[PDB]
């Protein structure tokens, strides 16, 4: 069996600066033909994967010269300078010259490397699913460079886990500033026991954890 | 030149046999090989089979050696993926890609397809329950409202959201589905404009899940 | 086998198949593969060739003879030369290594085909068995798949040979 | 020295002594036939080829601290002429000596 | 030959005598006993390894960056991992040429026993001598001790061919 | 051919001829010329052994323990007695490549032959060909010289076979 690691797993990056991703194999990835083979791939998120390098040192033919693929020995790697906005998105090594096809594990770019601004909101439910059964509620983070603002949630002052759900959007092509959308969804039951529903969003452009009340009657 | 079409989207319960079509053209079919590659829901690459268009010579993952059955119709140029057994946890999305078909030859992933998701669950299809949402607390006034409607309870993934006949184009973030732990899915379709324009600006969440063809528009209304 | 077959380009080992119904070339799928497995893994260890750690080491005559420098000189003169020539020795070493597992890997092949058809067949050519009987397609794939199975055919191949004999 | 060179990518000239030091009780360095920096005769810019002041050249002892926190590579010589005249004319002394520590 | 015999654990190379009395396996002792004698001699003399003479050498930097410590320590871990892959090779060298001695040693007795039986029998089999004639037991032992007579079984064997001639 | 021959001394490779007129031996002069240039260049070029250079080298303890000595000298007895056995085994890989070089050409000039005669002729003995027509001394030339032409003598040889057919 093969193992290809992935040292540099995350890896945001400011336009025009070369980074490099490298791959490193359990075994030799030569083959009988003679040629290695990690012909690296590359999948734009919302878009299905693409190959770059053919074997170890071979751009593919609609790669810019910026996409290098590199490496002699069991450590790979991919250098791109002037890294610009369609370069982001994930990349897989190639599978072993063994059977055991291997991809490994991916790494993920980012556009530039700026701080945070998030426009925090909360949205209670409307009465129309307030009588279909099910009572949710949506905090909203629209814009900071990381992916995660650990949005945690109160319910009467109980930190509530498990009964929250995370989505997160990609980075905006004309700002990096990915978005979230916890949801706490809850019986009517609870939303009538407790009036109380105080979030808590925190992350790095926030010195003040920022919580937002929204009681239950309004 | 590149063509490596995709068999339509496909729904099942845990159990039940499974068949995906890559059909090929646009690009010499002598005898080139294809292999199929399974992306776990927003997860890694797992490649799952080879076979060789020149030969019989298929080359099953070992963790899934039984169930996957790969076929080749030379005349027609296609390839098939046949997973007998189902799973929760098989539950993704399958990809295409051409290989060489010589043994002793490398392997060349040069054309790949458009991805085939497959849903594994013992739930049937369910029409969503669209519900919008409000500036209560008028939110950020000057800055931007914030308007959205709740997309749920539905089984199938595929649904296309139209905010303001689909005229609305910046300000929409709509999010990516979370299964529901019940089985059914849940999405979120949001939009910015600033508090000045709350009911100047009319607001509508034009929603479709196309599986089930529940073309419904719902409103958005600003209670505050 | 004194011939090379140029048709079977998806194998290495492989078998001409020839029924009633025709003629093609037929690779044998785990002979091949096995040997591909074996052979890539030589050569990937082969690379393995370790030379010894930089340790940074240099001196000179520091202007009072001090030959440190030409025993350095010449123990990395030595220490190559020395592991070239070492080296040109274990490729023509595992080359030579390979060619004969190759003609194993044929003689090997050509005991199994032997071994399940018996006297159902006469040996004649370079490695090629004349069915006393019609062997089918399947039956063709039964040989290939170690499947074959020598009762069925028996009487009919025995009484042919009779007619001959 | 080569090999290292084979582990240096910077280095920084400093002026470790002065030509006042040698002056002192020195003379300027001289030329070198057939060698003009660039159009008068001259000599190495990093070395000092010290002569006699008024034919007295003492015993001169000097000493300096990498005082800098950092390595500095330092380099001097030594001169063999042909003859006693050489020697007489560019340094007194005949029997002479350099005693580095 | 291209079978083993697992009856002959007298010594390695043996005869299969077949007379009308019975069928027997005895060893030739000639060419066992001297093989072994070649072969052991062969083994004891390869143990010479005579390595160097240990010169109680060691230095070490001494805080003055003697390196002469590397370059003894190079010049002893050089000598081995070179005088290693030398042995092994000199073991799989002495490997082949004692099979390659098996095997003459085989096709020798073979000469032996066809130049002694010459057209008095005809040559079958994997190594098998059918006698026209009948060589009894004695007849046995003088074909295997060298002391076999082609004229005394001639005109009988020469007979016997004509008939199925 | 498992025979040598004594009367060819004029070159290794050589075809003894035999018509209705007589019988000689008459060696291949193109085959023996051409390997004689490529032996001798081996021999020459084996010869370069390219000792490393006399560095001027020797030191000793110098009452004060300098190993220089026993380093410098461990480092010339390793470099011999390395290199010594590394020269032993070239001489052993040139002989056998000379062996088979030698096998090569005999099967080589065997194919040529049997390329120009095909059906006119029987493979009979160890490698001689059994004329079905009357190969002249002229048209024995022609076969060595590479200038034989199947079709004047065809008929008449494919007559000669169906006789005795």
């Amino acid at each position: 069996d093969v193992v290809m690691t992935q040292s540099p797993v995350s890896l945001p990056v400011t336009l025009g600066q070369p980074a490099s991703i490298s791959c490193r194999s359990s075994q030799g990835l030569v083959y009988i033909d003679g040629n290695t083979y990690l012909n690296w791939f590359q999948q734009r998120p919302g878009q299905s994967p693409r190959r770059l390098i053919y074997n170890v040192f071979t751009r593919d033919s609609g790669v810019p010269d910026r996409f290098s693929g590199s490496g002699s020995g069991t450590d790979f790697t991919l250098k791109i300078t002037t890294v610009e906005a369609e370069d982001v998105g994930v990349y897989y090594c190639m599978q072993g010259t063994h059977w055991p096809y291997t991809f490994g594990q991916g790494t993920k770019l980012e556009i530039k490397r700026t701080v945070a601004a998030p426009s925090v909101f909360i949205f209670p439910p409307s009465d129309e699913q307030l009588k279909s059964g099910t009572a949710s509620v949506v905090c909203l983070l629209n814009n900071f460079y990381p992916r995660e603002a650990k949005v945690q949630w109160k319910v009467d002052n109980a930190l509530q886990s498990g009964n929250s759900q995370e989505s997160v959007t990609e980075q905006d092509s004309k700002d990096s500033t990915y978005s979230l959308s916890s949801t706490l969804t809850l019986s009517k039951a609870d939303y009538e026991k407790h009036k109380v529903y105080a979030c808590e969003v925190t992350h790095q452009g926030l010195s003040s954890p920022v919580t937002k009340s929204f009681n239950r009657g309004e | 030149q590149v063509q490596l079409v995709q068999s339509g989207a496909e729904v099942k319960k845990p159990g039940a046999s499974v068949k995906v079509s890559c059909k090929a053209s646009g690009y010499s079919f002598s005898s080139y090989g294809i292999s199929w590659v399974r992306q776990a829901p927003g997860q890694g690459l797992e490649w799952m089979g080879w076979i060789s268009a020149y030969n019989g010579n298929t080359n099953y993952a070992q963790k899934l050696q039984g169930r996957v059955t790969m076929t080749t119709d030379t005349s027609t140029s296609t390839a098939y993926m046949e997973l007998r057994s189902l799973r929760s946890d098989d539950t993704a999305v399958f990809y295409c890609a051409r290989d060489r078909p010589h043994i002793l030859t490398g392997f060349d992933f040069d054309y790949w397809g458009q991805g085939t998701l497959v849903t594994v669950s013992s739930a049937s299809t369910k029409g969503p329950s669209v519900f919008p949402l409000a500036p209560s607390s008028k939110s950020t006034s000057g800055g931007t409202a914030a308007l959205g409607c709740l997309v749920k309870d539905y089984f199938p993934e595929p649904v296309t959201v139209s905010w303001n006949s689909g005229a609305l184009t910046s300000g929409v973030h709509t999010f990516p589905a979370v299964l529901q732990s019940s089985g059914l899915y849940s999405l979120s379709s949001v939009v910015t404009v600033p508090s000045s324009s709350l009911g100047t600006q009319t607001y509508i969440c034009n929603v479709n899940h196309k599986p089930s063809n529940t073309k419904v528009d719902k409103r958005v209304e600003p209670k505050s | 086998i004194e011939g090379g077959w140029t048709g079977m380009v998806d194998g290495w080992y492989g078998y001409h198949h020839q029924n009633e119904q025709g003629s093609g070339y037929a690779a044998d799928l785990k002979s091949t593969q096995n040997a591909i497995d074996g052979i890539t893994n030589k050569v990937n260890s082969v690379i393995e060739k370790m030379n010894t750690q930089f340790t940074a080491v240099g001196k000179e005559f520091n202007h009072l003879e001090k030959r440190i420098e030409n025993l350095n000189k010449k123990v990395d003169d030595g220490f190559l030369d020395i592991w070239t020539y070492n080296a040109e020795l274990l490729v023509l070493l595992e080359n030579e290594r390979t060619l004969d597992y190759h003609d194993s890997n044929v003689k090997n092949l050509y005991e199994k085909v032997r071994s399940q058809l018996k006297n159902n067949a006469k040996e004649i050519g370079n490695g090629c068995f004349e069915f006393y009987h019609k062997c089918d397609n399947t039956c063709m794939e039964s040989v290939k798949n170690g499947t074959y199975d020598y009762p069925k055919y028996s009487e009919e191949a025995k009484l042919n040979r009779e007619e001959i004999d | 020295l080569k090999h290292l060179l084979s582990r240096i990518n910077h280095f920084e000239k400093i002026q470790i002594i002065p030509k006042s030091s040698w002056s002192s009780h020195e003379a300027s360095l001289g030329v070198s036939s057939a060698c003009p920096y660039q159009g008068k005769s001259s000599f190495f810019r990093n070395v000092v080829w010290l002569i006699k002041k008024n034919s007295t050249y003492p015993t001169i002892k000097r000493s300096y601290n990498n005082t800098n926190q950092e390595d500095l590579l330092v380099l001097w010589g030594i001169h063999h002429p042909n003859d006693a005249a050489e020697q007489t004319k560019l340094y007194q002394n005949p029997t002479t000596y350099i005693s580095v520590g």
